[PDB]
RNA sequence: UCCUUGAUGAUGUCAUACUUAUCCUGUCCCU
């Protein structure tokens, strides 16, 4: 609701934001409309800060619906955090994530050598998502200050106005 | 000069090249894996060449040509600077665009079962270019159909009722999630069918009988080079789309086909019932090599690679296959060699103009004798008389319309032709009649020479209409021998007449007293006397030949013999 | 088809391709509607119109360019910027899927390229050389007439002492694009002319030079005879100067053999091609990237340099007596009268 | 019961010559 709150107080009706915060054009841009409608790292790291936990959400809402398991929850979960780079996106409007991908990868190499030793094989079965799930709230520990200036000074320039030759 | 040398010390004139590398670049080849192990990296699959050996690569008439040499305003290579590399980057693209490659959000692209790993800078507008036009729902639906008519012509081999294509949103081509059915079969009374296993296994039917229903569901993928094993994505996909509630299928009991579109790979995972693996094999088999849609696909791919092949073709008539005109089929010969043809004289000026002369279309029956000549008037000349070029196009329009006269009985299973040109405009004007196989010849025949008989020559000439006249050149030899050799007689004949054509004539007719018919073209002879006339004939070509070649005919041998006297070696 | 009254006369409207095929021509910008509810759902203006047989017709007809006709549109001015990210030049390429001036494209084909092809082919063929009914057309240069394909003599003061060329009839441009009825009569002229170099006690270099293919210049079978203690080391110079030609870190593979392969099914429909075939075995080919790294004559310069004549000869030639020393015709047609296949009207 | 100033066939029609939303990339002629 927010972020297309955000959406249609810039009058921008030719965007469409999904329920799985994919923002798409509804129709062909012109160029005018297409610079109008360029977002900034602030937007785009909220979206899928926000993509990230709804997927999070809905695997918990189909083990709570009954659709999926519980070892399958797991398992979810640590793909997920596993593999936040390539469900997300987030990388490409900060580049630093980078830092938390690869040490995320580095778990998933540490934890699978450990976890299929003997009889086990080489099938998904392995959800031990804390190393993941760690990686990925120290990031947000560190990203809470910077989307909050951030969007902080997208909502002061949205609803106060930019000061053209101010500063 | 302003430019820099790094071959400052030394030139090629003087010193010569004192470098190599060939070696290099063999051991080079043989380190990446082989030119084999190279390609696979490549859409060389997806181009549908048979071999690698004489593809040439064609940087002549790509952007960068009499536009832009002089384009100026060098601010023009600050977007358009991505253009030369486009090529490039379509050759190289399953390589490019891998998961491992690039660790990326991995959107899908436009309409189609093409996911784009990262933001590659040309491959999106290759990919838009090549499936223009809505190809992917086109090359579905084409599949679709060719397997349903495969199915609406064995039904009473199977135990059947009747197939039934589904009429399913459009939508479903381009979406990996779940499908629906791509046609749903209509059994008698039950089949037993198997289990599930692959389109290349041997053995093992089985378990339960599942009456009146059987789907059939088609994949279209497109590969790259960290997965393009066709058979575990067929095995994955089904066993994904059985077990899951997005996806709901008529029976359990059912196949689906992969098909990769970068590789020409397809495979099968599912229900297999009696009589229909081996059966699916053949189709499938014939549907990658024949497919309209999968032609456009190939040619497109090409087309945007401009990557050229003279050494393979279709497969031609060459040599070995000769023995295949004589089946139980309607194959047809088409020559167009006479249809412009041409006198010069002088004028007033001195000058050489071109005046036309009556031309003919020369159709043959290898399997019966009969003949179409299609006799050609000036009056369609009317309109271009300086260089031509229009003949393919009126021989290729007068053909179409003469199989679209013809009843559908005697219509033609191959047409068979003796100048390659024409094999592009038939294949453009017998796209309403799909099953006309169009084969071009190596060996070429003398069917230029039957127009030098006194009959067609006078019959030709002295027309004002154009007309379609009717012959037999067996004239009664089908009573006593058969049609091979009465095409190998008529082959050593029109070789004669196209040698000597006088020295024939007289050898033909040396008596008087031999006589030749109204209703026929050659003299009537009992059957030793043709293997007189046909063994003097052959002593007529054999010599001439050896003596433009300067050999003699007394150590050629049969084989050699064979390739003078019926085709080219 | 198309007609387009050329001053007095009919003319059918046709367009060439680059495989030399010959098709009959058939005769601000809106931004259409490039989506539907939400959801993307054709590109182009035309993606509903075509047809799957339509699509193969006109992947058969259709010139192998169609990333030309794009880019020349949205490579010109006032066309904005690519800002890096997020506006490249594929969504750039999405963008400009504009709904064609009420078939203006086939009135841009049709009047471009129809017109065009018309008017190049109509100069080349009102000043070649060739073409019996042209304008320059030396005449007396005629030696041979055949069904299809005939012998001349060069305009200038020809190389060497029996000089002399197989020209078809018609423009065709190329060896490749010849049909098998052209190219088996010059098979046996190329058989005739060893035949009466060989008992003289020359050799014979027959060159074809094939420059790009879309300037219609006259096919034209070069047929230079040197004697035979300078022909037995004629492959080497070909070999050696095919090799230090073109565009060094080339693609093709420069220097294609043609010992048993006979340039037809060598280099494909299309492309320039350079051959050169030392009497009756053929010699080498290479196929032409990069036209201003490699000479229009090129055979000639390796042959005059072999034998040891000035530039003048290869390149612009020397001319000579119109009538008086153009008469070599009459020494070469007395060379010719025991070889002559075309006739047998000699009581 | 007002009110303000002039530059030597013309005028019109038809024909000929000179520049494109539009693009392609270069050769003649005599001793
Ligand atoms: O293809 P491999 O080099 O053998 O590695 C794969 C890969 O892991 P890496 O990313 O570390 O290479 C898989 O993940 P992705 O390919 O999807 O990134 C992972 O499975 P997950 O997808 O579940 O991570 C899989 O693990 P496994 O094979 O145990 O299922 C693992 O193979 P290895 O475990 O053999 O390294
Ligand atoms: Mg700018
Ligand atoms: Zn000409």
């Amino acid at each position: 609701n927010m972020l297309n709150l955000l959406i249609h107080r810039k009058n921008l009706n030719y965007l469409h934001l999904d329920y799985n915060f994919n923002l798409k054009p509804v129709k062909t841009l012109t160029t005018k409309e297409r610079k109008k409608s360029r977002f900034g790292n602030a937007f785009h790291l909220c979206r899928e800060v926000l993509r990230l936990t709804k997927l999070v959400v809905d695997s918990h809402v189909q083990y709570r619906l009954g659709n999926v398991d519980a070892f399958q929850l797991a398992d979810g979960l640590q793909y997920i955090f596993a593999h936040v780079g390539q469900l997300t996106g987030m990388y490409r409007y900060k580049y630093k994530l980078m830092r938390q991908i690869r040490m995320c990868k580095d778990l998933k190499h540490l934890i699978y050598y450990r976890f299929n030793t003997g009889p086990v094989g080489k099938g998904p079965g392995c959800g031990f998502w804390a190393a993941g799930w760690r990686v990925w709230l120290f990031f947000m520990r560190g990203i809470t200050p910077l989307l909050e200036r951030w969007l902080g000074n997208l909502l002061a320039r949205q609803f106060e106005g930019r000061h053209s030759k101010g500063v | 000069v302003l430019k820099q040398n790094p071959f400052w010390w030394t030139h090629q004139r003087h010193d010569g090249k004192l470098w190599n590398l060939n070696n290099y670049r063999t051991d080079m080849i043989q380190a990446l894996g082989g030119v084999e192990g190279i390609l696979e990296h490549t859409l060389f699959k997806g181009t549908y060449f048979p071999t690698w050996e004489g593809l040439f690569w064609e940087k002549a008439s790509g952007f960068e040509e009499s536009m832009k040499w002089k384009k100026l305003t060098n601010a023009q290579r600050s977007g358009l600077n991505q253009i030369p590399n486009r090529r490039f980057t379509l050759w190289w693209s399953p390589t490019i665009n891998r998961a491992n490659v690039y660790v990326g959000f991995q959107v899908q692209l436009d309409l189609t079962g093409i996911f784009m790993h990262g933001k590659i800078p040309t491959l999106k507008i290759s990919l838009i270019q090549i499936f223009r036009a809505h190809l992917w729902q086109k090359i579905h639906e084409s599949i679709v159909m060719d397997l349903c008519q495969v199915f609406d012509q064995e039904l009473d081999a199977l135990e059947i009722e009747t197939v039934q294509k589904e009429t399913i949103h459009p939508r479903k081509s381009y979406k990996m999630n779940s499908s629906c059915a791509d046609i749903l079969l209509f059994a008698s009374y039950k089949w037993n069918v198997s289990r599930p296993s692959l389109l290349a296994d041997s053995k093992d039917v089985m378990d339960s009988t599942t009456t009146q229903k059987y789907w059939i569901d088609i994949q279209l993928r497109w590969g790259d080079y960290d997965s393009h094993d066709i058979e575990r994505y067929a095995r994955a996909k089904f066993l994904d789309y059985t077990t899951d509630n997005m996806s709901i299928y008529p029976s359990p009991t059912g196949v689906l086909i992969a098909i990769d579109l970068a590789y020409n790979l397809h495979s099968a995972y599912g229900n297999w019932f009696p009589g229909s693996k081996p059966l699916i094999q053949q189709a499938m088999a014939k549907i990658m090599k024949a497919n309209p849609a999968l032609y456009v696909l190939r040619e497109r791919i090409r087309k945007g690679l401009q990557l050229y092949s003279s050494e393979p073709t279709e497969p031609y008539l060459s040599s070995q296959n000769y023995g295949e005109l004589f089946s139980n089929q309607i194959i047809w010969f088409v020559d167009d060699t006479n249809v412009y043809r041409v006198t010069i004289h002088k004028t007033f000026e001195g000058n050489l103009t071109t005046k036309p002369i009556n031309g003919a279309i020369f159709i043959f029956n290898p399997r019966t004798g009969q003949l179409f000549l299609k006799i050609i008037h000036t009056s369609v000349w009317a309109g271009q008389k300086r260089l031509g070029q229009l003949a393919k196009w009126k021989t290729a329009e007068e053909v179409a319309a003469l199989i679209r006269s013809l009843p559908v009985e005697e219509q033609p299973k191959q047409i068979i032709v003796t100048r390659k040109g024409m094999l592009d405009p038939l294949e453009v004007h017998l796209l309403d009649f799909p099953n006309i196989v169009i084969k071009g010849s190596e060996l070429q025949l003398p069917f230029q020479a039957c127009l030098k008989v006194e009959k067609f020559g006078d019959l030709i000439l002295k027309a004002t209409e154009p007309q379609m006249v009717l012959f037999n050149l067996y004239d009664d030899w089908l009573k006593t021998i058969s049609s091979y050799t009465a095409f190998s007689r008529l082959i050593l004949i029109l070789r004669a007449l196209h040698v000597n054509n006088d020295r024939a004539k007289v050898i033909l007719k040396p008596d008087k007293t031999t006589i030749t018919e109204p209703h026929h073209i050659w003299p009537t002879l009992t059957d030793e006397e043709w293997i007189k006339v046909e063994v003097q004939l052959k002593d007529l070509i054999l010599a001439d030949y050896g003596k433009k070649n300067n050999v003699n005919v007394a150590s050629l041998t049969q084989s050699e013999i064979r390739d003078i006297i019926l085709g080219m070696e | 088809s198309g007609v387009e009254n050329e001053d007095q006369q009919e003319v059918i409207l046709v367009r060439t391709d680059q495989s030399g095929r010959v098709w009959p021509v058939n005769t601000k910008r809106q931004m259409v509607s490039t989506h539907e509810e939400r959801e993307r759902v054709r590109y182009f203006h035309d993606d509903d119109n075509l047809s799957l047989n339509d699509l193969v017709k006109n992947e058969k007809m259709g010139t192998a360019e169609n990333q030309n006709k794009l880019f020349m549109r949205m490579a010109s001015k006032f066309m904005g910027k690519t800002d890096g990210d997020y506006y490249t030049l594929d969504d750039m390429f999405v963008s400009k899927a504009a709904e064609r001036e009420r078939l203006g494209e086939e009135e841009e084909n049709q009047r471009k390229k129809a017109i065009a092809e018309h008017r190049s082919l109509a100069a080349q063929m009102e000043k070649c050389l060739y073409c019996f009914d042209s304008s320059q057309f030396p005449k007396h240069l005629i030696v041979a007439i055949g069904v299809k394909v005939y012998l001349c003599l060069p305009n200038v003061r020809s190389l060497t002492e029996g000089h002399c060329l197989i020209v078809p009839l018609q423009h065709h441009r190329a060896a490749t694009l010849l049909d098998e009825d052209i190219w088996e009569e010059i098979q046996m002229f190329r058989k005739s002319l060893v035949k009466m170099f060989e008992d003289k006690g020359l050799d014979c270099i027959f060159l074809e030079t094939n420059m790009s293919m879309k300037k219609q210049y006259h096919m034209v079978y070069e047929c230079i005879p040197l004697p035979k203690e300078v022909g037995d080391m004629a492959p080497i110079y070909f070999k050696k100067a095919i090799m230090e030609s073109d565009e060094e870190w080339s693609m093709n593979k420069k220097l294609i053999d043609l010992s048993s392969k006979d340039i037809r099914k060598s280099v494909p429909r299309g492309l320039p091609y350079f051959s050169v075939d030392f009497g009756l075995h053929g010699g080498f080919a290479h196929v032409i990237e990069d036209q201003h790294k490699f000479p229009h004559y090129f055979g000639k310069e390796i042959i005059g340099g072999m034998l040891d004549i000035e530039p003048r000869l290869w390149r612009k030639g020397i001319r000579e007596s119109f009538e008086d020393q153009r008469k070599k015709a009459l020494q070469f047609a007395q060379w010719w009268k025991p070889y002559d296949f075309t006739k047998s009207k000699n009581y």
